[PDB]
C-alpha cells in the first residue's frame, strides 16, 4: 500500500483558463525499469472512467492536446491548458508500483468560479400536521451562496445540540453557478414544547459575524 | 504419346481399387496429422505462457503460502495432462494410418506390374516374325526392362504421397483461415515464391540419386573403343594422343559436373533463405499484433507453422506428378504391343486336323517380297510339285530363293499372291500350331539353349522319353562325342558350358527334328562352314533319315545332287528348269557352269590421394562447421523470442526486443544462405577435379600395363569401362563428403548437446534417450524420398536373361512352336520376386509408420515432463523449449543430413579397386626408355628353343622347343592346323608375351634386353580383322606410324601403293569421309586393303601379315596381294594363310606341330616328301 | 470501438446475494484480465480483485476474501461476481475494468464499465408523508418571500416533486433525499415574489411511482397556530 493522497480537495477553476491538480504519494514510485507509472482519469457525473494521461509524460491516443503531465519521485502534477466546459469532471491518479493493494487517489472536481455571494438564510416552523403526528422536525434553508464554505450550527436557547440532524448540499447550478443547502432538526414531538429561542449560525467565509436567523414558539 | 488415366488402372481386378481406395482415404487422413499437431501446440504454448505472468504478481506477495503456488502451477500441471493425451491420440492414430498409407499402394500396384509383365511377354511371344523383322530386339529387350520399371515407379507409392501432400496442404490453409486471418493472409502473400523454390528443392531432391551419364558418354564411347582392341594399340604406340582425345573431352565433363553442382547447391540455399527470411517477417508481424492486444502467442504460432508446411506441402508435390506424367507416355509403350493382334496368331486354334500325312504338296503362282525390304520383290509365279519320298533338291543363284520357300513352308509368311496347298488342301486352314507340328527343319547355323543336352532334346516334344532320345542320339549319327562325355545328360552345354563344335550342335538340331518325328523334312544348308571330315558322316545320318519323307535338301557338298530325284534351278524368281541329274547334264544350263567350276579401407590414403586441392579443403569445412553450428543458433534465438511473451515488461522493452530477434533472423538466413553456397563450391570443385585427375591416371596407368593382363575374364572390356566410368564418381564421395558430414553432424549435436546440458538437464537426459529413434526417422523417410524403388530391380534377375535368350533366337522357337515352356519358365522365375517384394512392402510399411509414431510422442513426453519441471521452479518456459527445440530438431538435422550425402561403404570397395589397379607395374613395362637402341636395318630374327605356355591356362604345353632362323628380304611363311597357334611366335616378335625356355636372337641379341619402343619404332603388323577409329581416313591410314610428323604426301604415297586411290578419288570428301557408325560401311576386302595400307604407312625393315579366311567378296585377292606382292620385295615378312593360293610364291613353307620345325625348304621339296602338305593339297583337290 | 457496459441498479435486502454482470463486447475478450472495483459514496476507490478471464484463476483483496466470488463465462463474454454475505457498508457504485495480460502492471486499465449501483436495504415499501412548510407567523418583512414543502418517512426513491405540476421553474431548490434509520427524507423550495402569494394559489404534487400515491397539499398561512 502507498496511501496516496491527491491534495486539492476541489478547485476553482474558470472558463478558459489554466488549472492544475496535485497528486502526492507516499513512497517513491520509481521501479528498477527507468519509468514511474501513474495515471490520469477523468471521471464525467454519471459515465465510465476515461484515461487521458498513461506513464506520467505520454497522452492517450484520442484525447486532445490541452492536456500535460508533469512531476517526478513524490510530486506529480497534471495542466489543463485553457479549459472548455467540455472538462468539468473529476480526475484521480493510479496507480501504485508496488502491487497488489493497487491503491487509487481521492479526486478533484472542478468549478466553474462565481463571484462571492451571501447566504438568504431561512428557517420555517414546524407543520401543523407534524404538530398532529407527534414530532418535531424544524427545517432552515439557505439559498444562493458561493463559494461550498459552509458550516451550519444549530443552537436551542444559546444550548447547543449535535444530535439528531441532517444536512443535505444540492451540486452546482449550469444557470447562475451558486449552490445551496439544507438541515433539518429531528426529535420528538414533547421535546418541542420546551424551548422558544431556535436558532441557526451561518459560519460563511463572506462574514466576521455569523448571520443567526431565529424564532420563538409561544408567540404566533 | 501417352495414355488416358482410365487405362493404366485397366489391369486391376476388384481387390486392387479396394486398396487404392482406402490407401487414398488413409492418404488424406495421414495428410492432416502435421496441422492438427500445430494446432495443439500453439494451445499448449497459450496455456504454458498465460501461467507466467501471473506468478511474478504471487511473487511478489511474501507471506504467501507454497500451496498458493501451487494452485495457480497446479491448474498448469493438471492442464497439461489432457494435451498429454491429444498428443498420443495424433500420434497412435497416425502409425496405423501411415501404415494403411503406404502398405495398400505398394500391394495395389506391384500386383498390376505382375500381371502386365507376364502379359507383355506373352503379347510379344505371340507375334508374327515379319514383323519381328521389322523392330529391334534389344530395343525391345530394353523396352521390356525399362518400361515396366517405370510403369512400376510410376503409380507404385507416389500416388498416395501426392495425396497427403495436397490433404496437408489444404488442412494447413483451413487451420490458418479459422485460427486468425490477417496473419494467414500476409504470409499468403508471399506463399507462391515459397512454394515455388520448395517445388524447385523437391526437384533436385527426387533426382539426387541419378549417374548422369549424358556427360561422360563422349570419353565412355572413346574408352569403349580403344579397350574393345588394345593389341593394335600397344602395337602401333598410339599412347600420347589418346591419352589426349581422352582428356579433352574429359575437361568437358569436368565442367558440366561444375556447373551442375553450383546450381544444385544454390537451389537449396536459397529455400533456407526463404524459410528463416519468412521467419523473421511472420514473426515482426506477429509481435505488432500480440503487442496490440489482437491475438495471443498461441494463434500466432499456429496459424504461421500451419500456412508454412501448407505452403512447403504444394511445394513438395511436385514431382509425384512429374513421375505420374512420365508413366502415361511409358504404358503407350507397353500397350500397343499387348493391343496388337496377329494375323496368323499361332496360339489360336481353329483350323483343320489332317491325319494320315505324306506330303503332297503343289506351289500355285505364289507372287511374294518381304515385307521389310520393299522394293524388291525375290519370288515370282512359282509352281513346283512333289510326291511321296522324293527326295527333291535346288541348286541356282545365291540367296534369292533358296530360303524364302523353305521358310514358306512353315507359313512364316502369307503369299501376297497365290495359294500354296498340302495334298490338295489349303495351308492357311490347317491349324498352324497342327501345321508346324507336322513339318520339321534344321536350320543353317544351329543355335544351342545354354541348358543340358537331354533338356534340349526335351524342345522337341514335351511328352518323350529317354529311350527314344537315347535311340535317337544313336540313330542320328551322335553318339560318338556324346559318349565321351563328362557323366551323362545332364552336362551344361552352350556359351558358358562346355564350347561344343559347328557339327556336333548341327547334329543334335537334326536329332531334334527327328524326335519330331517330321512328315515333310527340310534341309537348307548342314554344311555352312563344316568341316570335311564331319560332313560325310552329318550327310550319312542325314541319309539315314530320308526313308519315308518328303525330303528338301537345299545345301552345298554338290555330290548328292547326283543321288537326288529331281532337280531345279532358280532365273530370276521363276524356275523353269526341271529334271535328273543326267538330264540337267545335256540341258546344258547353269548346271553346266556349276560342273565347270567346282568339280581394406584406409580412409586416410583416400584423403592422400587428394592432398593437392587442400586449399579447396580449408575454407570448406571452415564453412561446413559454419553452415552445420547455425541450426543451434536458431533454437536460442527461437526460445528467446518465445520466452520474452512469457515474462511481464514494459510495452515499448517488448517492442524492440522483438524488433531485435527478428533481425536476427534475418541475419542467419543470409549467412546460412552464403555458407551454403561456398560449402557447396568449394567441395564440388575438389571433387571434380579430383574425378578428373584420377581418371586420367587410371586410364594412363591402365593403358600402360602388359598384354597377360588383358587375358583374365575378370579384365574385359565391359568390366574395365565400368571401373572407369563409375568409379572416379564414387572415390569423389569418400574425401569430401565425409568430412562435410561428419563436422556439421558434430557442431550440429555437440553444440546442441553441451548447451542443453548447461541450461536443463533433467529433460535432456530424457531427450537423449529418445534421439536415435527420431534420428532414424529421418534417415528412413529420406530413403523413402528418392531410393526406395531402385534396389529392388537389381535382384529380378532369373526372368531378366530367360526372356532376352528366348527373345534373340525367335525364330528357333517360332519354328519349333515351344514358346508355352518359354511361358511358364518366365512364369515360375517371376512368381518367387513378387513374393519377396510383398514381404518387403509389409517391412518397409510399418517401420516407416513407427518412426513417425516415435516422433510425435517425443513432443508427448517431452512437454509433460517439461511441465512437470516447470511446475517446480526449476526451469522456466523457455529453457524447456530451448532443450526441446535443440534436441529433437538437431536430430532430425543430423538425419537428413547424414542420409543426403552418398554412401561410405561402396565409395571405400571402390577407392580400393582404383588404388589396387593404379599402382601395379608389370615386368614388360612399355614406358621404359632403358635399353640399347641400335641402328640396325637388315633384321634376322634368330628363333632358338623357345616354350611357351598361356597364363590363362597352364595345363596345354603349346610350344615344345622352337629354333627358326629368317634370311634377309625372303619371305619365310609358316602354316598349319586347327589348335597349334600358328600367330604365338608372330605376337611373341613384338614381345606381347614372354616365354619360359629358350629365347629370340634377334642379332644375337635377346628380345629381353632391348628398348621396345625401338622395336616398336622399326616394326608393322597386319590384323586378320582391321580396327577402325572415329576419325578421318588420313589419320586411320596415318595411324601406321605414330609419334610422328608425318603428313599428305606419304598418306597419298600409302594410297598409290594400296590401289584404293581411285577408289578415295571416286569419293566426295575424299580424305575427310568419317567412317563409322556415324560415316560409311565397307565390304571385307576394302577394310583389308585399309589395313594393309595403314600397316605399309610405316615403310618398316620388317612386316608381319596374319590374315584369315571366310571373306565373302572374293574378288580382292588378287588387289591385295599384288599390294603384299608390292611389300614382299625388301621388307621382310612372316605369312600365315587359309587361302593357299600364296603357297607357290612363298619362299620358306615351315610345316609347325609339337612346337617343333616338321622340316625345313621350299614348297616342292616339302611337297615332293608327301607329308601334311600333300593331305591339304589332297582335301583342296578333289 | 471498445465498450464494457454493466448491469442495472440493484435495490436488495439484507442477507441476500447478488449477481452483477460485465459484458465486454468490441475485442478479443480472452486475453485481457477483468478488474472489478467498489466506489463508496465520496471515498477512494478501493480494489476488490481480478480474474485471469481466460482459465477463471482469481486473486481477491485481502478485507474481501470470502464475501465475493467472481466467475467468468466466455461463450456470452460476460463476468460476474456473486455477491454473498450482504451487510449495510456493501452499498456502493461497482465498476470493472480491463487490464492486458502480456503486458499488465506496465499498463493503465484502458477502457472502464459504466458502473451501477447497489443498494442494500432493510425495510418495505412506506407511504411518504407530505407537510408543507409556512412562513413564520410574525415577521413578514422582505419583498422575497421563500416556500418549501417537507417530505419525509418515505422508501424508496425516487419521488418526483413539482411544485404546480410544471408550472413554476423559478428557483425550484430539489434537494438530494438523505438516508436516516433506513428511511429517506426529501426537501424542496421555491422563492417567488412577494405579491404572489398568499395573493395566488400555489402546490406541489408529491407522486411516489413506487406505491401509486399521488398527494397535493396546498399550503397555508400561519394564523392562530
Ligand atoms: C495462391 C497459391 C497458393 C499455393 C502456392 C502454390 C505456388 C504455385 C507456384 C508454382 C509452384 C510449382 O512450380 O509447382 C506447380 C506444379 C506445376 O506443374 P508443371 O510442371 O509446371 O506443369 C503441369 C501442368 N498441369 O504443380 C502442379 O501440378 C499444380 C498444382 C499445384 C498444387 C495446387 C496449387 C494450384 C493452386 C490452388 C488450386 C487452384 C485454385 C486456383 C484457381
Ligand atoms: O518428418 C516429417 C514429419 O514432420 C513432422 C512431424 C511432427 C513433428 C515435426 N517436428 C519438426 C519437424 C517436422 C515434424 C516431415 N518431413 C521432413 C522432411 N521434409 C523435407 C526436407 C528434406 C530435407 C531437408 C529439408 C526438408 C524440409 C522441407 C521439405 C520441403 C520439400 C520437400 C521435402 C522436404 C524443407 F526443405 F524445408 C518433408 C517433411
Ligand atoms: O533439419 C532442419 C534444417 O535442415 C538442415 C539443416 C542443416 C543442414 C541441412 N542439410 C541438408 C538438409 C537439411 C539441412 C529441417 N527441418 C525439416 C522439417 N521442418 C519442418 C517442415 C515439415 C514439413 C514441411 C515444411 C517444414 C518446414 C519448417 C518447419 C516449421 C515448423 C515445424 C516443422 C517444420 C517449415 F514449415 F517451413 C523443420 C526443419
Ligand atoms: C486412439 C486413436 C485411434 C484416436 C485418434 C485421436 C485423434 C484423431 C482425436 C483425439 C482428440 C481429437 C481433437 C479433439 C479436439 C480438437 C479441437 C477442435 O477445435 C479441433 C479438432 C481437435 C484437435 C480434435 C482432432 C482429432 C483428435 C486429435
Ligand atoms: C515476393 C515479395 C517480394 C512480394 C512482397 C511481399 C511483402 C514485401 C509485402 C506484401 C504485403 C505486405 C504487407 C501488407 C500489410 C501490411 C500492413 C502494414 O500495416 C504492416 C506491413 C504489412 C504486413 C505489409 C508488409 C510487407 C508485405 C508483406
Ligand atoms: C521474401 C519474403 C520472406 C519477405 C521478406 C520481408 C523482410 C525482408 C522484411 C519486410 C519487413 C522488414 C522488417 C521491417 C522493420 C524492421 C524494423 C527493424 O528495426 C528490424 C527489422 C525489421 C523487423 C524488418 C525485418 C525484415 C523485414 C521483415
Ligand atoms: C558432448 C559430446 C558427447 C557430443 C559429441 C557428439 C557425437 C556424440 C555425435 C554428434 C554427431 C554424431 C555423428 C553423426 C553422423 C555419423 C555418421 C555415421 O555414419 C558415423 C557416426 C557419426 C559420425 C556420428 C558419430 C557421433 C557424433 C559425432
Ligand atoms: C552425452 C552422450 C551420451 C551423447 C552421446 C550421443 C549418442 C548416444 C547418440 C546421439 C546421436 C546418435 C547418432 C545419431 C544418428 C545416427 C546416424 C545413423 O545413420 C547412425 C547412428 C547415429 C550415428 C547415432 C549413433 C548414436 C548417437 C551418436
Ligand atoms: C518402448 C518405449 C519407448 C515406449 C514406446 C511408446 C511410448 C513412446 C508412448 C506410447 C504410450 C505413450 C504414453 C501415453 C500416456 C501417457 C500418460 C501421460 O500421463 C504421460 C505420457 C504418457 C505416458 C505417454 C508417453 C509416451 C508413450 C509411453
Ligand atoms: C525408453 C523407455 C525405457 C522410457 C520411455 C518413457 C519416458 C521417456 C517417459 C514417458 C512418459 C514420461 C512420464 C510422464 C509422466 C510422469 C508422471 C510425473 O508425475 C513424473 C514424471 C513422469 C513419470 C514422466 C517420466 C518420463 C516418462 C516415463
Ligand atoms: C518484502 C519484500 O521483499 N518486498 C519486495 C521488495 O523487496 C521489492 O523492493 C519490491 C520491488 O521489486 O517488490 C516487493
Ligand atoms: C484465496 C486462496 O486461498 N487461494 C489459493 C487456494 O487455491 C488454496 O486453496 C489456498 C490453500 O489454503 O491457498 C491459495
Ligand atoms: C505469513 O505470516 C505468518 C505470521 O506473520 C506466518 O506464520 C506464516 O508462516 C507466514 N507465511 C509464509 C509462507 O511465510
Amino acid at each position: 500500500q502507498v496511501v496516496m493522497t491527491q491534495s486539492p480537495l476541489s478547485l476553482p477553476v474558470s472558463l478558459g483558463d489554466q488549472a492544475s491538480i496535485s497528486c502526492r504519494s507516499s513512497q517513491s514510485l520509481l521501479h528498477s525499469n527507468g519509468n514511474t507509472y501513474l495515471h490520469w482519469y477523468l471521471q464525467k457525473p454519471g459515465q465510465s472512467p476515461k484515461l487521458l494521461i498513461y506513464k506520467v509524460s505520454n497522452r492517450f491516443s484520442g484525447v486532445p492536446d490541452r492536456f500535460s503531465g508533469s512531476g517526478s519521485g513524490t510530486d506529480f502534477t497534471l495542466k489543463i491548458s485553457r479549459v472548455e466546459a467540455e472538462d468539468l469532471g473529476v480526475y484521480f491518479c493510479s496507480q501504485s508500483t508496488h502491487i497488489p493493494p493497487w491503491t487509487f487517489g481521492g479526486g478533484t472536481k472542478l468549478d466553474i468560479k462565481r463571484a462571492d455571494a451571501a447566504p438568504t438564510v431561512s428557517i420555517f416552523p414546524p407543520s401543523s400536521e407534524q404538530l398532529t403526528s407527534g414530532g418535531l422536525s424544524v427545517v432552515c434553508f439557505l439559498n444562493n451562496f458561493y463559494p461550498k464554505d459552509i458550516n451550519v450550527k444549530w443552537k436551542i436557547d444559546g444550548s447547543e445540540r449535535q444530535n439528531g440532524v441532517l444536512n443535505s448540499w444540492t451540486d452546482q447550478d449550469s444557470k447562475d453557478s451558486t449552490y445551496s443547502m439544507s438541515s433539518t432538526l429531528t426529535l420528538t414531538k414533547d421535546e418541542y414544547e420546551r424551548h422558544n429561542s431556535y436558532t441557526c449560525e451561518a459560519t460563511h467565509k463572506t462574514s466576521t459575524s455569523p448571520i443567526v436567523k431565529s424564532f420563538n414558539r409561544n408567540e404566533c | 504419346p501417352a495414355v488416358s488415366v482410365l487405362t493404366m488402372f485397366r489391369y486391376a481386378g476388384w481387390l486392387d481399387r479396394l486398396y487404392m481406395l482406402v490407401g487414398t482415404l488413409a492418404a488424406i487422413i495421414h495428410g492432416v496429422a502435421l496441422p492438427l499437431m500445430m494446432l495443439i501446440f500453439g494451445e499448449m504454448t497459450d496455456i504454458f505462457a498465460n501461467a507466467g505472468n501471473l506468478e511474478d504478481l504471487m511473487s511478489n506477495i511474501t507471506n504467501r503460502s507454497d500451496i498458493n503456488d501451487t494452485g495457480f502451477f497446479m491448474n498448469l500441471e493438471e492442464d497439461m495432462t489432457t494435451y498429454a493425451y491429444y498428443y498420443t491420440g495424433i500420434g497412435a492414430g497416425v502409425l496405423i494410418v501411415a501404415y494403411i498409407q503406404v502398405s495398400f499402394w505398394c500391394l495395389a500396384a506391384g500386383r498390376q506390374i505382375h500381371k502386365i509383365r507376364q502379359k507383355f511377354f506373352h503379347a510379344i511371344m505371340n507375334q508374327e516374325i515379319g514383323w519381328f523383322d521389322v523392330h529391334d530386339v534389344g530395343e525391345l529387350n530394353t523396352r521390356l526392362t525399362d518400361d515396366v520399371s517405370k510403369i512400376n515407379e510410376g503409380i507404385g507409392d507416389k500416388i498416395g504421397m501426392f495425396f497427403q501432400a495436397m490433404a496437408t496442404f489444404f488442412g494447413g490453409f483451413i487451420i490458418g483461415f479459422t485460427r486468425g486471418w490477417k496473419l494467414t493472409l500476409v504470409i499468403l502473400a508471399i506463399s507462391p515464391v515459397l512454394g515455388l523454390s520448395a517445388g524447385i528443392w523437391a526437384k533436385i531432391l527426387s533426382s539426387f540419386t541419378d549417374k548422369e551419364l549424358h556427360a561422360y558418354a563422349k570419353a565412355g564411347a572413346v574408352a569403349e573403343e580403344v579397350l574393345a582392341a588394345i593389341r593394335t594399340v600397344i602395337a602401333f604406340g598410339g599412347q600420347k594422343k589418346e591419352l589426349e582425345r581422352y582428356n579433352n573431352n574429359l575437361e568437358e565433363a569436368k565442367r558440366l559436373g561444375i556447373k551442375k553442382a553450383i546450381t544444385a547447391n544454390i537451389s537449396m540455399g536459397a529455400a533456407f533463405l526463404l524459410i528463416y527470411a519468412s521467419y523473421a517477417l511472420a514473426f515482426w508481424y506477429g509481435t505488432t499484433l500480440v503487442l496490440s492486444g489482437e491475438y495471443s502467442i498461441g494463434q500466432v504460432l499456429t496459424v504461421f507453422f500451419s500456412v508454412l508446411i501448407g505452403a512447403f506441402s504444394v511445394g513438395q508435390a511436385s514431382p509425384n506428378i512429374e513421375a505420374f506424367a512420365n508413366a502415361r507416355g511409358a504404358a503407350y509403350e507397353v500397350f500397343k504391343i499387348i493391343d496388337n493382334k496377329p494375323s496368323i496368331d499361332s496360339f489360336s486354334k481353329s483350323g483343320h486336323k489332317p491325319d494320315n500325312i505324306q506330303g503332297n504338296l503343289e506351289f500355285k503362282n505364289i507372287h511374294f517380297s518381304y515385307p521389310s525390304r520393299k522394293e524388291v520383290q525375290i519370288l515370282k509365279g512359282l509352281n513346283l510339285k512333289v510326291k511321296s519320298g522324293q527326295t527333291v533338291a535346288l541348286v541356282g543363284n545365291s540367296g534369292c530363293g533358296k530360303s524364302t520357300t523353305v521358310q514358306l513352308m512353315q507359313r512364316l509368311y502369307d503369299p501376297l499372291d497365290g495359294m500354296v496347298s498340302i495334298d490338295g488342301q489349303d495351308i492357311r486352314t490347317i491349324n498352324v500350331r497342327y501345321l508346324r507340328e507336322i513339318i520339321g527343319v534344321v536350320s543353317q547355323e544351329p543355335v544351342l539353349f545354354a541348358t543340358t543336352i537331354a533338356e534340349n532334346i526335351r524342345y522337341g516334344r514335351e511328352d518323350v522319353t529317354m529311350d527314344e532320345i537315347e535311340k535317337a542320339v544313336k540313330e542320328a549319327n551322335a553318339y560318338d562325342f556324346i559318349m565321351k562325355l563328362p557323366h551323362q545328360f545332364d552336362t551344361l552345354v552352350g556359351e558358358r558350358g562346355a564350347q561344343l563344335s559347328g557339327g556336333q550342335k548341327q547334329r543334335i538340331a537334326i536329332a531334334r527334328a527327328l524326335v519330331r518325328n517330321p512328315k515333310i523334312l527340310l534341309l537348307d544348308q548342314a554344311t555352312s562352314a563344316l568341316d570335311t571330315e564331319s560332313e560325310a558322316v552329318v550327310q550319312a545320318a542325314l541319309d539315314k533319315a530320308r526313308e519315308g519323307r518328303t525330303t528338301i535338301v537345299i545345301a552345298h557338298r554338290l555330290s548328292t545332287v547326283r543321288n537326288a530325284d529331281v532337280i531345279a534351278g532358280f532365273d530370276g524368281g521363276v524356275i523353269v528348269e526341271q529334271g535328273n541329274h543326267d538330264e540337267l547334264m545335256r540341258e546344258k544350263g547353269i548346271y553346266f557352269k556349276l560342273v565347270m567350276t567346282q568339280t581394406p579401407a584406409s580412409f586416410w590414403r583416400i584423403l592422400k590421394l587428394n592432398s593437392t586441392e587442400w586449399p579447396y579443403f580449408v575454407v570448406g569445412i571452415f564453412c561446413a562447421i559454419i553452415n552445420g553450428g547455425l541450426q543451434p543458433a536458431f533454437s536460442v534465438i527461437f526460445s528467446k523470442i518465445i520466452g520474452v511473451f512469457t515474462r511481464i515488461d514494459d510495452p515499448e522493452t517488448k517492442r524492440q526486443n522483438s524488433n531485435l530477434f527478428s533481425l536476427l533472423f534475418l541475419i542467419l538466413g543470409i549467412i546460412s544462405f552464403i555458407t551454403f553456397f561456398l560449402q557447396g563450391f568449394t567441395f564440388g570443385k575438389a571433387g571434380e577435379i579430383l574425378t578428373k585427375r584420377l581418371r586420367y591416371m587410371v586410364f594412363k596407368s591402365m593403358l600402360r600395363q602388359d598384354v597377360s593382363w588383358f587375358d583374365d575374364p575378370k579384365n574385359t572390356t565391359g568390366a574395365l569401362t565400368t571401373r572407369l566410368a563409375n568409379d572416379a564418381a564414387q572415390v569423389k564421395g569418400a574425401t569430401g563428403s565425409r568430412l562435410a558430414v561428419i563436422f556439421q553432424n558434430i557442431a550440429n549435436l555437440g553444440t546442441g548437446i553441451i548447451i542443453s546440458f548447461i541450461y536443463g538437464w533433467q529433460l535432456t537426459l530424457l531427450l537423449l534417450a529418445i534421439v536415435p529413434i527420431i534420428a532414424i526417422a529421418g534417415v528412413v523417410e529420406m530413403k523413402m524420398l528418392s531410393g526406395q524403388a531402385l534396389k529392388d530391380k537389381k535382384e529380378l534377375e532369373g526372368s531378366g536373361k530367360i526372356a532376352t535368350e528366348a527373345i534373340e533366337n525367335f525364330r528357333t522357337v517360332v519354328s519349333l512352336t515351344r514358346e508355352q515352356k518359354f511361358e511358364t519358365m518366365y512364369a515360375q522365375s517371376l512368381q518367387i520376386p513378387y513374393r519377396n517384394a510383398m514381404k518387403k512392402a509389409h517391412v518397409f510399411g510399418i517401420t516407416f509408420s513407427f518412426t513417425q509414431a516415435m516422433m510425435y510422442f517425443s513432443y508427448a513426453a517431452c512437454f509433460r515432463f517439461g511441465a512437470y519441471l516447470v511446475a517446480h521452479k526449476l526451469m522456466s518456459f523457455e529453457d524447456v523449449l530451448l532443450v526441446f527445440s535443440a534436441i529433437v530438431f538437431g536430430a532430425m538435422a543430423v538425419g537428413q543430413v547424414s542420409s543426403f550425402a552418398p554412401d561410405y561403404a561402396k565409395a571405400t570397395v571402390s577407392a580400393s579397386h582404383i588404388i589396387r589397379i593404379i599402382e601395379k607395374t608389370p615386368e614388360i613395362d612399355s614406358y621404359s626408355t632403358q635399353g640399347l637402341k641400335p641402328n640396325m636395318l637388315e633384321g634376322n630374327v634368330q628363333f632358338s628353343g623357345v616354350v611357351f605356355n598361356y597364363p590363362t591356362r597352364p595345363s596345354i604345353p603349346v610350344l615344345q622347343g622352337l629354333s627358326l632362323e629368317v634370311k634377309k628380304g625372303q619371305t619365310l611363311a609358316l602354316v598349319g592346323s586347327s589348335g597349334c597357334g600358328k600367330s604365338t611366335v608372330v605376337q611373341l616378335l613384338e614381345r606381347f608375351y614372354d616365354p619360359m625356355a629358350g629365347s629370340v636372337f634377334l642379332d644375337g641379341k635377346e628380345i629381353k634386353q632391348l628398348n621396345v619402343q625401338w622395336l616398336r619404332a622399326q616394326l608393322g603388323i597386319v590384323s586378320q580383322e582391321p580396327i577402325l577409329f572415329d576419325c578421318s581416313i588420313a589419320e586411320n591410314i596415318a595411324y601406321g606410324d605414330n609419334s610422328r610428323v608425318v603428313s599428305y604426301e606419304e598418306i597419298v604415297r600409302a594410297a598409290k601403293e594400296a590401289n584404293i586411290h581411285q577408289f578415295i578419288d571416286s569419293l566426295p570428301d575424299k580424305y575427310n569421309t568419317r567412317v563409322g557408325d556415324k560415316g560409311t560401311q565397307l565390304s571385307g576386302g576394302q577394310k583389308q586393303r585399309i589395313a594393309i595400307a595403314r600397316a605399309l604407312v610405316r615403310q618398316p625393315h620388317i612386316l608381319l601379315l596374319d590374315q584369315a579366311t571366310s571373306a565373302l567378296d572374293t574378288e580382292s585377292e588378287k588387289v591385295v596381294q599384288e599390294a603384299l606382292d608390292k611389300a614382299r620385295e625388301g621388307r621382310t615378312c612372316i605369312v600365315i594363310a587359309h587361302r593357299l593360293s600364296t603357297i607357290q610364291n612363298a619362299d620358306l613353307i615351315v610345316v609347325i606341330q609339337n612346337g617343333k620345325v616338321k622340316e625345313h625348304g621350299t614348297h616342292q621339296q616339302l611337297l615332293a616328301q608327301k607329308g601334311i602338305y600333300f593331305s591339304m593339297v589332297s582335301v583342296q583337290a578333289g | 470501438e471498445v465498450q464494457l457496459q454493466e448491469s442495472g441498479p440493484e435495490l436488495v435486502k439484507t442477507g441476500a446475494s447478488v449477481k452483477i454482470s460485465c459484458k465486454a463486447s468490441g475485442y478479443s475478450f480472452s486475453n485481457y484480465y477483468i478488474h472489478w472495483v467498489k466506489q463508496s459514496h465520496g471515498k477512494s476507490l478501493e480494489w476488490i480483485g481480478f480474474i485471469s478471464c481466460y482459465n477463471g484463476a482469481t486473486f481477491y483483496n485481502q478485507k474481501f476474501k470470502g464475501k465475493a466470488t467472481f466467475t467468468v463465462d466466455n461463450s456470452s463474454s460476460t463476468a460476474y461476481m456473486k455477491f454473498n454475505s450482504l451487510t449495510f457498508e456493501d452499498s456502493a457504485v461497482y465498476y470493472c475494468a480491463r487490464l492486458p495480460i502480456q503486458f499488465g502492471n506496465f499498463y493503465p486499465m484502458d477502457y472502464w464499465g459504466q458502473g451501477t449501483t447497489v443498494t442494500v436495504s432493510s425495510a418495505k415499501t412506506t407511504a411518504p408523508s407530505v407537510y408543507p412548510l409556512a412562513p413564520v407567523c410574525g415577521d413578514t418583512t422582505g419583498s422575497s418571500v421563500t416556500l418549501g414543502c417537507l417530505v419525509k418517512g418515505y422508501f424508496p426513491e425516487p419521488v418526483t416533486l413539482t411544485w404546480n405540476s410544471g408550472s413554476l421553474s423559478s428557483g425550484v431548490h430539489t434537494f438530494p433525499a438523505v438516508l436516516q434509520s433506513d428511511l429517506y427524507t426529501l426537501s424542496s423550495s421555491v422563492t417567488v415574489t412577494s405579491s404572489t402569494w398568499p395573493s395566488q394559489s400555489i402546490t406541489c404534487n408529491v407522486a411516489h411511482p413506487a406505491s401509486s400515491t399521488k398527494v397535493d397539499k396546498k399550503i397555508e398561512p400561519r394564523g392562530p397556530t
